[PDB]
C-alpha cells in the first residue's frame, strides 16, 4: 500500500484545527445562548402563569 | 579555583514524581512546587516554566517537602546512602541555603535513613525552628535551628515500629507539632523548653 | 515512652491508620484522617473529640465498602479531603452545628471530569486564594481543579458543572521509557515506555505532539532522519508507523505502515544516520541477530544479517556515514559489521571490522565518536571502552577507562570535544547525567542531576549539540542544553539550523479535518435557525 | 466571460519537453519537469495530477525523495528541494547549482546526486550537506547519473563518452574509470549487482 500520507505544513494543519475549533466554540455558544433564552422565556412565560 | 564549566544544564522536565506525600504544594498563586525525578520543579501554570532546586550528588533521592508558612523557604528531606540531610532552598533568590543532618555525630543515637516528613512553624517563628520527621529507620523529630546554628536542639522518639509519615505545626500554636502516621497519631507541646 | 498520648481517643481509633492531620484556622481545630475514611475531630490541643458522621466512611456507599483518607487541605472555612474512587470531600466549617462543626457540604468525583480510570488522589493542596485545588494522582499527573467559594445558598453537592479539571501539565509517561530516539529535522522526542504508549515530545516547545495507544508495549523505537517515520519494533513485529500528529479515534493510525513479521525480542532499533537503513536487534533463539532492513523497502538482506553476539545486544550506534553498524551487549561484545558490499564479500561470515569481547562485561551504552574513530562503550564492569576503528585490522582489545560508576549509554557530541553518558548504577543513587572532555582526560569530567536513583537508560545528543535528551526508568525525559561552545558542533551554519516544520497529514485525515467543519457548520446554523417554539 | 470559464479538457499537460523524470517508490509518484516551467507530480494510480506547479526558471531536472514526499527540481539557476505538499510545491531550500541537468536520488533517499557541467555533487538530502569528498570531477558534460542498489556509489556519464564509479564512504573521494566510449555522447547510464558469491 502506498504511502497515502502527504507532506502538510505545520502551518497549515495547525490552522485547520483551529478553524474547526472555532467552530466548536461557536456551537457551543449557539447551544449556550439557546438555552438561556429558552430559560428566560420559561421565566417570563411561568410569571406569567403564577 | 576556577570551577569547571557545567557542560550541560537542565531546561525542561517532562513528567512527574508523586511518590512523595503531600509533596503537591503552592509556592504561590502561580507556581507549585512538585518532586520531579531528583529535582523539585516549580511549575508556573501561565509559562509552564520550571525552576529546579537540585540537591547534592551525595545523596540519593528526595524523601518528602515542605514549604514554609510564608512560602519563603522551602525544606526538602533528601534520602541519602547513610546520612540524611535536610537542604533548605530560598524561593526568593532559588538558591540553596543549608543543609541538616551533616554533622549528625550527635544524632548518631538515631539510625535515621530518610525523612518521611518536613513540618515548618509558624509564619512568625518558620524562619527560625523547623522540624523533620525520619522515617524507615526511626521515628525522629529534630529541632532544627535552622536560620543560625542549624543545630538539632531536641529529640522526639515517635515509636522504633510506628508506620509515621507527616510532620506540621499547629496554626494556633506553634509551640505544638502534630505528627500522623500509621497507626501514630502524635501532638507534643514544648514546655520549659522540652 | 510508648505511653500512648491522645486522652478519650477510642481504643479502635488507635489502632487505626492516621493518614493526615490538618489545622482549621476557624477554631484552631484539628482534623486527623484514618485509611478507614473517619475523620477525627480534635480542639487546638489535639485531645479526640469525635468523628462527624459526615466522615467518608458513614456518608459514602464505596465501591470497595471503605474509603482510604489519602491527603487533605485545611482552608480558612474548613477542609477538602481526598477518597479513594478519585473522590474529594468538603467539609465547611458551620457555626450552627457545633456537634458537627465541620460537615461534609460538596462531594465530586474527579473520574466524572477526567476520563482517568480507577486512578487515586497522591496529594492535595490549595493556594492562598483558596479558588483552585491541585491534586497529584498515581499516574504522575497534576490536574486542577478551580472551586468556587463556599456558599451557604448553593447546597447543591452536584454542582460539578461550575467546576474544570486541566492537566497541568502534558500526559508524562507513568512508568520508565523503554526505549528513546530523536530525529534531525525535527525536535522530536520519540519514547517508547512500559505504559503502553508511544509519545513524541517537542521538546523546544516542551510539549506533546503525538501519543499513541498500543495493545502491545513498546520496547524500543528509533526516528528516521526526516522525522516522518518511526519503527517501533513491538515484540512480535518490526512496526514502522508514519508520525500523524492527527491521532483521530481510528486505531489505523497507530497501525504500522509496514509491519514485518516475524520479528522477536526487538530491544534495540537505530536508524542509521542517513535514514536509508534501520538496524533492529532480533532476538534470535540464540544467535541475537541484529538485521539491518532498508527504510524504504524493509528488507534484509543476507549480507546485512549481522551474527556473532552471544547474547543480548543493548546498544547500537551508526557511524557518521552509517558505513558500519557498532553494538554491544549484555554478552560483552562489541561488533562492528561494516554495510560495504565489497567488505562484506571479503569474507564469507559477516565482516565485522571491530570485533572485541570483554568477558565479565555487559556492555550497556555505546557510542561512536562523529569522526567515526573512537567506539566508547559503557558496560557493568565501571569502565569506558574505547576501540579505535582500524579498517586494516580488526579490533581485539579495547581501551578501559575506569570509573566510580556504571554507566548504561553513551553518547558523542558532533564535534566530539565532550563525551556524555547516561548514569545507571545501584552503588549511589543519584541519577544523573556525566559529561567527560573528551578525550576522556585523566578523571576529568562533570555531573548533572538528571534522573531518579533508577538512573539514566538511553541518552541522545542533538545533531547541532545544542541539547541532549536523556530517559530514565522514572518516567521523566530530560533535557539539558550543551553550555560547551567547543562541544557544540556548528552544523546549523549552513541554513539547516531549522528543523523540518511539515507533518504527515493522510489524505483520510485531511478529509475527515474538513467533513467534521463541515459537520459542525451545518450544525451550528441549524441552531442558529432552530425555532424555540 | 466568467461564465466562458476555459480548463484543459481532461487535466492540464505539460506545454513543453518535459525536462526530467523520476518515480517514487513508497508512493504512486512520479514527478516530471518540462520546458515549460512546470513540475508535476502525477499520480499514474489515478492518471492524475497530484501537483503542478509554474516556476520563473524552466526546470531542467526532477528527482524524487523515495519517501514520496520530497522533489529536487534542478531549473534554469538553482537546484530547489521541494515538499510534496497536497497542492503545491514550496521549496525549504535551494542549491546555487547551474545548468544542473540530471539529479537523481538514492536508493536509500539520503544522498541525491546533481550534476553541473563536468562536477557532479552528492548532498545529504536530510542535512543538505555537500562534503568537499563527494563533489566530483570529470571531463565533460555529465549527462547521467546511476546510484548503486546499496547506495555507496554512484555511475556518472559524461558527454564525452565517459562514465566514472565515484564512491561516497568516509574514505575519501573514490572514482574508477568503468570505460571510455569513444565518439559516443552518453546519455543514460543503468546498472545492476550480482550478489553472487562466486571466487
Amino acid at each position: 500500500a502506498a504511502a497515502e500520507e502527504f507532506l502538510i505544513p505545520r502551518d497549515q494543519y495547525n490552522d485547520q484545527k483551529r478553524e474547526i475549533e472555532k467552530l466548536k466554540r461557536q456551537l457551543n455558544e449557539e447551544r449556550m445562548k439557546q438555552e438561556q433564552q429558552i430559560k428566560e422565556k420559561m421565566k417570563d412565560r411561568d410569571d406569567k402563569i403564577n | 579555583m576556577a570551577g569547571l564549566a557545567q557542560h550541560i544544564q537542565l531546561k525542561y522536565i517532562f513528567g512527574m514524581n508523586n511518590e512523595i506525600r503531600n509533596s503537591l504544594q503552592f509556592h504561590d498563586e502561580d507556581r507549585i512546587i512538585y518532586p520531579a525525578g531528583y529535582n523539585v520543579v516549580l511549575h508556573d501554570l501561565n509559562d509552564k516554566s520550571q525552576h529546579y532546586y537540585q540537591g547534592t550528588n551525595e545523596y540519593r533521592g528526595i524523601s518528602c517537602l515542605a514549604l514554609s508558612p510564608l512560602k519563603r523557604y522551602l525544606a526538602l528531606g533528601v534520602k541519602g546512602q547513610r546520612d540524611p540531610a535536610i537542604i533548605i532552598f530560598d524561593t526568593f533568590t532559588q538558591k540553596r541555603r543549608k543543609n541538616l543532618g551533616l554533622n549528625l555525630g550527635n544524632l548518631d543515637r538515631y539510625n535515621i535513613k530518610q525523612w518521611v516528613s518536613i513540618a515548618f512553624p509558624s509564619q512568625n517563628q518558620e524562619t527560625k525552628y523547623i522540624f523533620s520527621l525520619s522515617g524507615a529507620g526511626g521515628d525522629v523529630v529534630l529541632c532544627w535551628w535552622w536560620h543560625e546554628k542549624g543545630k538539632c536542639l531536641g529529640s522526639i522518639d515517635l515509636g522504633a515500629q510506628n508506620d509515621i509519615y507527616e510532620i506540621s505545626f499547629n496554626h494556633s500554636d506553634a509551640n505544638s507539632i502534630c505528627v500522623t502516621g500509621n497507626n501514630f497519631f502524635g501532638i507534643y507541646a514544648k514546655i520549659e523548653g522540652t | 515512652e510508648n505511653g500512648n498520648l491522645i486522652s478519650n481517643l477510642p481504643a479502635d481509633i488507635v489502632e487505626k491508620n492516621f493518614v493526615a492531620h490538618l489545622w482549621m484556622q476557624c477554631e484552631s481545630y484539628l482534623v486527623v484522617f484514618v485509611e478507614s475514611g473517619e475523620i477525627i475531630l480534635c480542639d487546638s490541643r489535639g485531645n479526640f473529640l469525635q468523628i462527624m458522621e459526615q466522615s467518608p466512611r458513614y456518608f459514602i456507599v464505596s465501591r470497595s465498602g471503605m474509603i482510604k483518607i489519602v491527603a487533605a487541605v485545611a482552608y480558612s472555612k474548613g477542609f477538602y479531603v481526598a477518597c479513594s474512587e478519585s473522590i474529594v470531600l468538603q467539609y465547611h466549617y458551620t457555626q450552627d452545628n457545633d456537634k458537627n462543626p465541620f460537615t461534609c457540604v460538596n462531594q465530586f468525583k474527579l473520574k466524572q471530569f477526567v476520563e482517568l480510570k480507577e486512578i487515586e488522589i497522591k496529594s492535595i493542596c490549595m493556594n492562598k486564594a483558596e479558588d483552585k485545588l491541585l491534586i497529584g494522582l498515581d499516574n504522575n499527573q497534576i490536574y486542577e481543579i478551580k472551586i468556587k467559594p463556599y456558599h451557604p445558598e448553593t447546597v447543591n453537592n452536584d454542582s460539578s458543572e461550575d467546576r474544570e479539571v486541566t492537566l497541568i501539565n502534558h500526559l508524562n509517561h507513568t512508568g520508565p521509557i523503554n526505549s528513546m530516539d530523536i530525529c534531525k529535522r525535527k525536535p522530536i522526542i520519540a519514547t517508547c515506555s512500559t505504559d503502553k504508549t508511544i509519545k513524541i515530545w517537542d521538546y523546544e516547545k516542551k510539549q506533546i505532539k503525538i501519543s499513541w495507544a498500543f495493545n502491545e508495549e513498546a520496547f524500543c523505537l528509533s526516528l528516521h532522519p526526516q522525522g516522518f517515520c518511526v519503527a517501533v519494533g513491538f515484540l512480535d513485529k518490526l512496526r514502522l508507523m508514519n508520525l500523524c500528529i492527527h491521532n483521530s479515534q481510528n486505531t489505523t493510525k497507530n497501525k504500522a505502515y509496514k509491519e514485518i513479521s516475524p520479528f522477536k525480542g526487538c530491544k534495540e532499533i537505530k536508524f542509521s544516520n542517513g535514514g536509508q537503513y534501520f538496524a533492529a536487534v532480533n532476538s534470535t533463539s540464540s544467535n541475537h541477530v541484529i538485521q539491518v532492513f532498508k527504510f524504504f523497502t524493509g528488507e534484509n538482506p543476507s549480507q546485512l544479517v549481522f551474527k556473532g553476539h552471544t547474547g543480548r545486544v543493548k546498544c547500537i550506534a551508526w557511524s557518521s556515514d552509517d558505513s558500519f553498524l557498532l553494538s554491544c551487549g549484555l554478552d560483552g561484545m562489541i561488533l562492528a559489521w561494516k554495510l560495504d558490499q565489497d567488505f562484506q564479500h571479503q569474507q564469507t561470515i559477516v565482516p565485522r571490522i571491530v570485533d572485541i569481547h570483554n568477558k565479565g562485561v555487559n556492555f550497556s551504552g555505546l557510542t561512536l565518536t562523529v569522526d567515526n574513530k573512537t567506539i566508547v562503550a559503557v558496560g557493568n564492569d565501571r569502565h569506558i571502552h574505547q576501540a579505535v576503528i582500524n579498517e586494516q585490522q580488526p579490533v581485539d582489545k579495547t581501551d578501559k577507562k575506569l570509573l566510580d560508576i556504571n554507566l548504561s549509554c553513551l553518547a558523542f557530541p558532533s564535534s566530539n570535544k565532550l563525551l556524555f553518558a547516561g548514569i545507571q548504577d545501584d552503588a549511589r543513587s543519584s541519577g544523573a547525567i556525566r559529561c567527560f572532555i573528551y578525550p576522556l582526560t585523566h578523571g576529568k569530567f562533570t555531573d548533572y542531576q538528571a534522573h531518579d536513583e533508577r538512573g539514566v537508560e538511553k541518552m541522545k545528543i542533538t545533531n547541532d549539540d545544542r541539547y541532549i535528551i536523556t530517559a530514565g526508568k522514572d518516567g521523566c525525559i530530560m533535557v539539558f542544553e550543551i553550555k560547551d561552545k567547543d562541544a557544540r558542533g556548528m552544523k546549523l551554519k549552513d541554513g539547516y539550523a531549522k528543523y523540518s516544520e511539515e507533518e504527515l497529514i493522510t489524505r483520510s485525515d485531511l478529509d475527515d479535518l474538513k467533513s467534521t467543519r463541515d459537520g459542525l457548520i451545518v450544525q451550528i446554523n441549524e441552531f442558529s435557525n432552530q425555532n424555540a417554539m | 466571460e466568467e461564465n466562458s470559464k476555459c480548463e484543459p479538457l481532461f487535466m492540464p499537460f505539460h506545454s513543453d519537453k518535459i525536462t526530467g523524470l523520476d518515480v517514487c517508490i513508497r508512493k504512486s509518484l512520479v514527478a516530471t519537469c518540462s520546458v515549460d516551467k512546470t513540475v508535476r507530480i502525477w499520480n499514474y494510480s489515478d492518471n492524475q495530477l497530484e501537483n503542478s506547479k509554474e516556476f520563473e526558471e524552466e526546470a531542467y531536472a526532477v528527482a524524487f525523495h523515495p519517501s514520496g514526499f520530497h522533489i529536487i527540481v534542478a531549473f534554469t539557476e538553482k537546484i530547489r528541494l521541494m515538499n510534496i505538499f497536497e497542492n503545491d510545491l514550496i521549496s525549504f531550500k535551494e542549491l546555487s547549482v547551474k545548468n544542473c541537468r540530471e539529479i537523481q536520488f538514492s536508493n536509500g533517499g539520503h544522498f541525491f546526486a546533481i550534476t553541473n557541467v563536468s562536477m557532479v555533487q552528492v548532498f545529504q538530502f536530510y542535512t543538505g550537506e555537500n562534503p568537499s569528498n563527494l563533489v566530483f570531477r570529470g571531463s565533460g558534460k555529465v549527462r547521467t547519473i546511476f546510484w548503486e542498489e546499496d547506495d555507496q556509489g554512484f555511475y556518472t556519464g559524461s558527454t564525452d563518452g565517459l562514465v566514472i564509479y565515484w564512491r561516497v564512504d568516509d574514505n575519501g573521494p573514490q572514482k574508477t574509470q568503468i570505460a571510455q566510449f569513444n565518439n559516443l555522447i552518453i546519455t543514460s547510464i543503468t546498472g545492476l549487482y550480482n550478489p553472487d558469491t562466486t571466487t
